[PDB]
């Protein structure tokens, strides 16, 4: 997707603020826990009976953390989401068959982390940046289905 | 169908929220505009820009029905009647807006509420918000 | 919410597809199986191939589900509040999959009901499947 | 999208049979009757309060008519359905702002409206690979917005 000058300003001055160890497992977790559906696909992950044994548990984090790389690995290529995700899209869609809107779910979720850990500095246009960027994220997971 | 944990969790989110309750929904309804501009539709003849006092106007009418929704938790068919009414019938909302603006409702509690946004009480708000989106968008005859 | 004459419209449906049911559960079933593959990964122990006893079985006990939603539709949630635990909690279906479901339940009483399957008929029909959905996926927690 | 040679001579033999002057017609006609909504998108057409009135109003047959011809144009370039609906994308997204979800509602009426016409030779292979095909159409109306 096309963001701005101003949009893609945004969207970096906030990034570079994020603790990359800690994000993506909140935003895995979160989403583990407000759509329990999705927990389907980690049998293997142990104890999700809890938010909180899902939010403390470390194959979640471990997870998330790699979730969050593809993340910033699309934030680096916004011009070219479709190459960067072609891999994760054939196993999320081909193997994995993830329904995509969950992609949406995800992104969606990681605003609201965003939200969360940042305050008013995550303000309505820095946050239409970022709905920009996910939903290009989601659209590029799904390319397999396409 | 919400659990008494779900309303416990609701409860107190609002409680917080205080009297922020009409500014939040300004903020949320900016968040939507800006976000999925194609809902900007339904709100032609409104001033959509920062600030406007029509705006702000609205958030307040918002978070009203939403209060009301929480005081009347298990009934908000009733409750919600004439506003899903009007939602359905004579504004032609499409459904899926209601989930932009409560995505950007949750987008707001979370910006204002660091303490209160905890996994759980997201799963519950999100719940809330769902089951106000289904009363109304229920009249779509 | 269903209107008198959609419960009078999805009434007349099941009337006509009569001891079909059964049959026309397992085609819908199999229509989802072949244009969402997706749906598959929750029969991963079910032979999904055209003639399989176990879905000409499984479309007996989904026509029955939706047989017993029709014949108490003004309390569905009650109806199917065993149906619905098992979909979400144990099963853990994806919401998005009922609307896949629900569309290939349309286009097997289209194949099979010419006469009945009028826009208003499908108007109600689509009503009463979206109901079942909505009951069958309450139980999310 | 791909369809095998098989779901191309499964759409292809089907759409050959299909009335183009009233298909449309009945698919917007629907649409606008079981998603209400979509209706405010038509309020020059007259005369919408019954499903009766909706269906036998000559605006809506005459756009029908209009539409079904972008998806048999759809049909022509399966392989190449970004390009085709550029235009169409502009008009439905940036003029309109037409939410997308109601691209793949109006497809999946059409798929209603097939499978009334056709009966049992709207198999579920051949709703498989029609399926395939409103999904494309979907998705390329849907470029503007990605
Ligand atoms: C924005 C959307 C998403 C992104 C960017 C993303 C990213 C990732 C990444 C980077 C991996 C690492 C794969 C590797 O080890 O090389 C992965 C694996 C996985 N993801 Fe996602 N994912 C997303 C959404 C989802 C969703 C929503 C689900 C489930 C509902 C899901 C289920 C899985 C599973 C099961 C694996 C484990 C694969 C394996 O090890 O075999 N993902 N994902
Ligand atoms: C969280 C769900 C929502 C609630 C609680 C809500 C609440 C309200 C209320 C209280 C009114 C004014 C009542 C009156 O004056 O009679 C209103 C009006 C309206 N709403 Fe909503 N609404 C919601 C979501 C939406 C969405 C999804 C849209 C579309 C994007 C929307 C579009 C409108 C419009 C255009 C009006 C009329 C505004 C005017 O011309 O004065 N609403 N809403
Ligand atoms: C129209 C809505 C639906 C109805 C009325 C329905 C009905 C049923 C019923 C009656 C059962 C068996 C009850 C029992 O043995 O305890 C069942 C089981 C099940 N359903 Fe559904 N269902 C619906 C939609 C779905 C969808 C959306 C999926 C997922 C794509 C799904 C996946 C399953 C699975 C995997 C089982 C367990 C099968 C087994 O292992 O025996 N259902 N369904
Ligand atoms: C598969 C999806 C769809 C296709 C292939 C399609 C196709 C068409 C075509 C070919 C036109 C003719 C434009 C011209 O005169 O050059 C058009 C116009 C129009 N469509 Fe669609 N359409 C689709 C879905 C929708 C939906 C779902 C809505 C509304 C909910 C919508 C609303 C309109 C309107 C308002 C016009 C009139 C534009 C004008 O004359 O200014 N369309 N569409």
């Amino acid at each position: 997707v096309h963001l701005t000058p101003e949009e893609k300003s945004a969207v970096t001055a906030l990034w570079g603020k994020v603790n990359v160890d800690e994000v993506g497992g909140e935003a895995l977790g979160r989403l583990l826990v407000v759509y329990p559906w999705t927990q389907r696909f980690f049998e293997s992950f142990g104890d999700l009976s809890t938010p909180d044994a899902v939010m403390g548990n470390p194959k979640v984090k471990a997870h998330g953390k790699k979730v969050l790389g593809a993340f910033s690995d699309g934030l680096a290529h916004l011009d070219n989401l479709k190459g960067t995700f072609a891999t994760l899209s054939e196993l999320h869609c081909d193997k994995l068959h993830v329904d995509p809107e969950n992609f949406r779910l995800l992104g969606n979720v990681l605003v609201c982390v965003l939200a969360h850990h940042f305050g008013k500095e995550f303000t309505p246009p820095v946050q239409a940046a970022y709905q920009k960027v996910v939903a290009g994220v989601a659209n590029a997971l799904a390319h397999k289905y396409h | 169908v919400l659990s008494p944990a779900d309303k416990t969790n609701v409860k107190a989110a609002w409680g917080k929220v205080g009297a922020h309750a009409g500014e939040y929904g300004a903020e949320a309804l900016e968040r939507m505009f800006l976000s999925f501009p194609t809902t900007k539709t339904y709100f032609p003849h409104f001033d959509l820009s920062h600030g406007s006092a029509q705006v702000k106007g609205h958030g307040k009418k918002v978070a009203d029905a939403l209060t009301n929704a929480v005081a009347h938790v298990d009934d908000m068919p009733n409750a919600l009647s004439a506003l899903s009414d009007l939602h359905a019938h004579k504004l032609r909302v499409d459904p899926v807006n209601f989930k932009l603006l409560s995505h950007c409702l949750l987008v707001t509690l979370a910006a204002h509420l660091p303490a209160e946004f905890t996994p759980a009480v997201h799963a519950s708000l999100d719940k809330f918000l769902a089951s106000v989106s289904t009363v109304l968008t229920s009249k779509y005859r």
